């Protein structure tokens, strides 16, 4: 084999050159912009190869957390846009440096717990900041970071009784939830709520009526899932829909054939990472959406029986995925981002490193199957495909929350 | 890339 | 009146008319986390904006102080909310407030509240005059906005606006075919109007899909959307097909073609077809240069298909 100074790579491959672009001579704003982007990847590949020798892959930890250990306490103006969005920065911050097995010491911990306290609206759910109306995205961010942090502190925040009220009051008669009064409507509240309601154990027998049937109706031709019934199939409401029926145990409802089909598809042969939709760009945040609902097919397939499933990998090239994201989307000053050319911001880090995770770690029943490309180092704390925070944290969360009763119902 |  | 770049621009903090009320501090606590360093003026107009919103002062310097709170941060629900509760309160001219949001979109398109924003006025008028020519004018910046689409799919379906839809299809499909909205518009259409099972159609839709095809043969949309029609029903129940793609197979085996195939024999497999022993090697054996050198990064996917049909179908 390999001396253990060199590892040869997919995307090294000569053959892989094959994979490049046809446009058959017909040009078009797609195939243009899409050979644009395989030039430049083209490019940064071979920039790691060096003849017969190719260095391990590295993921820069170091300039990843010090990045991630600034930003938790502060943010310059460029983030003003984020004014209504704070709890979820905190998320992706958190899951950040938890996937990075960075510690959170006690004062910084104790300092979230205030923070989100404080975006906690007496109507139940968090808003985007202090004072801002309860919104779905928030709230789901705000629960995942406490249990992140995983305190007794950090849970007791959390007010059940009007988390619920708050979700009933966003929930129509068709099955579909809105993501804030007043506000829209699309697969991420379902998502959202699901995802709060179970950590929580807040789910009443009516509060998902007519829930897994309106998702349902979301899948489309493609066999992915769109925002809502008729829109094109896209990964982020794909995720959404499928993580919202994993937790209302109703995957079932839906074609799991052509949605493999249809997110395997999703995976670019020369780039290695993942399109949002077919026929767009790359982008290193769908590293997560799309990767992630290979391991809730793989369960939902597993639940039905299927003697065909793979006892050691996930139905991705999870290899290819990884040489993208370590060579397509570290910032050299800390960070990831969404392709070569695009700045680092903290949403494409915690995916980026969300999916690296997906990519690295394959398990099921009693059987696990790592794959680290790259030093060792490279290796990141697992992820729970349906929540996105550790299978630890989620453990540990459910648990203290089943000790309480569901908010006035039995 | 806006979530929300 | 006057904008937050405007050489005359002036602090709220600065204005008599706003002197009688106190503004309200936003509360992060004395240790802050993902603290963002404000401007200025970003924070004097949400100083502002939590004193009315605290006071609930359904008023027209509020109405004008929500515009400015969105210029700041479109993506501020909270002001948006507050903004539509005092268009309702002040009887504002909703059609004034169309040509704002109009061009609030046209700046930032991709912002979910803005085409909330207009979605609710557009409902509280009942008028949808004016949206299938705004959203055309967006698609035509970015004829893949996720928005756009889905409003206009909003609007034709709630005010019944199909008749000219197929053509717009059909105009955006010459520009680019290879846009995945559109074809997902195609479907949508088709699907509520006519209808897939009117055979003229179907046969229409299949002599199209294939014509394109033809034209550039690796243009996934084309067929995906070619699967997407006839999978339901199920692709053995297209005896032609096979035979058709099987002629084109020498000259275009892209892994498109190869992977279709391979979705016909499922099917055939499925369907007690004849000479089964025959139908699943054929399978197996696409699976297996599907796998190894035609679309390797699908290996695990078609290893997989692999395993499902020989589980199925072995005897
Ligand atoms: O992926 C196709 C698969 O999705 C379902 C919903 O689970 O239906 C979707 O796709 C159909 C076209 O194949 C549309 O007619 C339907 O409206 C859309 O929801 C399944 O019925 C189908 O097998
Ligand atoms: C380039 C990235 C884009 C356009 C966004 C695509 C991702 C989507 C739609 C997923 C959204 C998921 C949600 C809202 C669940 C809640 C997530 C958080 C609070 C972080
Ligand atoms: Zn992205």
């Amino acid at each position: 084999s390999s001396p253990v100074w060199s590892e040869p790579l997919y995307s090294l491959r000569p053959e892989h050159a094959r994979e490049r672009l046809q446009d058959d001579s017909v040009e078009t704003v797609t195939s243009i912009e899409q050979a644009k982007v395989e030039e430049k990847i083209q490019e940064v590949f071979s920039s790691y190869k060096f003849n017969h020798l190719v260095p391990r892959l590295v993921l820069q930890r170091e300039k990843h957390f010090h990045y991630l250990k600034r930003g938790l306490r502060q943010l310059t103006d460029a983030y003003e846009c984020l004014d209504a969005s704070r709890p979820t920065l905190c998320y992706w911050i958190l899951h950040s440096l938890e996937l990075l097995d960075e510690p959170i010491p006690q004062i910084v911990a104790t300092d979230v717990c205030q923070f989100l306290e404080l975006c906690q609206s007496p109507e139940g759910g968090f808003g985007g900041g202090p004072g801002q109306y309860p919104h779905l995205a928030p709230t789901y961010a705000a629960v995942n970071a406490l249990c992140i942090i995983g305190t007794e502190e950090a849970y007791d925040i959390i007010n059940r009784e009007k988390l619920l009220q708050y979700l009933y009051s966003l929930k129509q008669p068709d099955g579909s939830f809105l993501m804030h009064v007043g506000g829209e409507v699309d697969v991420r509240s379902a998502y959202c709520a699901a995802s709060v309601a179970s950590l929580t154990n807040i789910i009443t027998p009516d509060l998902f009526e007519g829930t897994a049937e309106w998702i349902a109706r979301c899948q489309n031709w493609e066999g992915g899932i769109g925002g809502v019934p008729g829109m094109e199939a896209h990964g982020g409401y794909t995720f959404c829909g499928l993580a919202a029926l994993v937790i209302l145990k109703r995957e079932r409802s839906l074609n799991l054939k052509s949605l493999l089909q249809w997110v395997t598809s999703r995976q670019m042969r020369f780039e290695g990472g993942f399109q949002g939709r077919c026929n767009k760009l790359v982008d290193g945040c769908y590293s997560f959406w799309q990767a992630g609902l290979l391991p809730l097919l793989h369960r939902a397939l597993h639940a039905q029986g299927d003697p065909a499933l793979s006892m050691s990998h996930w139905m991705f090239h999870q290899q290819a995925l990884q040489e993208y994201i370590l060579m397509c989307c570290q910032c050299p000053a800390g960070g990831l981002l969404d392709k070569p050319g695009k700045s680092r911001d903290f949403y494409h880090t915690c995916y980026c490193l969300s999916g690296l995770s997906i990519a690295q770690h394959f398990g099921s029943g009693a059987m696990l199957h790592d794959v680290v490309l790259g030093v060792p180092e490279n290796a990141l704390q697992p992820t729970h495909p349906v929540y996105n925070i550790g299978p630890d944290k989620v453990i540990q969360a459910t648990t203290y929350f089943l000790q309480k009763p569901v908010p006035g119902f039995e | 890339c806006v979530l929300s | 009146f006057v904008s937050l770049d405007s050489p005359s621009y002036v602090l709220y903090r600065d204005r008599a008319e706003w002197a009688d009320i106190d503004p309200v501090p936003q509360n992060d606590g004395p240790n802050p986390v993902v603290q963002i360093i404000y401007s200025d003026k970003f924070r004097d107009v949400y100083d502002y904006f939590r004193a009315v919103l605290q006071r609930d002062e359904r008023s027209e310097r509020a109405f004008k102080l929500t515009r400015d709170a969105i210029e700041l941060n479109a993506a501020n629900y909270t002001v948006w909310h507050f903004r539509r509760v005092l268009l309702k309160s002040l009887q504002k001219d909703l059609h004034e407030e169309m040509n704002y949001i109009t061009a609030i979109i046209e700046e930032q398109p991709k912002n979910y509240q803005v085409w909330h924003h207009r979605r609710v006025l557009v409902e509280w008028l009942r008028d949808p005059s004016q949206e299938l020519e705004f959203i055309a004018d967006i698609l035509n910046q970015d004829a893949k906005n996720y928005h756009a689409w889905q409003h206009r799919q909003w609007v034709i379906q709630e005010f019944k606006l199909w008749d000219n839809e197929l053509q717009y299809v059909d105009q955006l499909l010459k520009e680019d075919v290879r846009n995945n909205s559109v074809w997902n518009q195609r479907y949508f259409v088709i699907s509520n109007t006519t209808g897939y099972n009117d055979r003229a159609v179907l046969e229409r839709e299949v002599q199209y899909t294939l014509e394109m095809i033809k034209l550039v043969p690796h243009n996934e949309s084309a067929w995906n959307y070619l699967k997407g029609i006839l999978q339901d029903r199920g692709l053995s129940k297209y005896p032609n097909l096979l035979n058709q793609l099987l002629d084109l197979q020498p000259s275009h085996s892209s892994p498109y073609l190869i992977a279709f195939l391979v979705d016909i024999y499922e099917d055939m497999l499925e369907n007690q077809c004849d000479n089964k022993e025959d139908i699943l090697n054929k399978a197996l054996e696409l699976c297996e240069i599907l796998a190894k050198e035609k679309d390797t990064i699908r290996k695990e996917y078609w290893r997989y298909i692999g395993r499902s049909l020989q589980s199925k179908h072995s005897t």
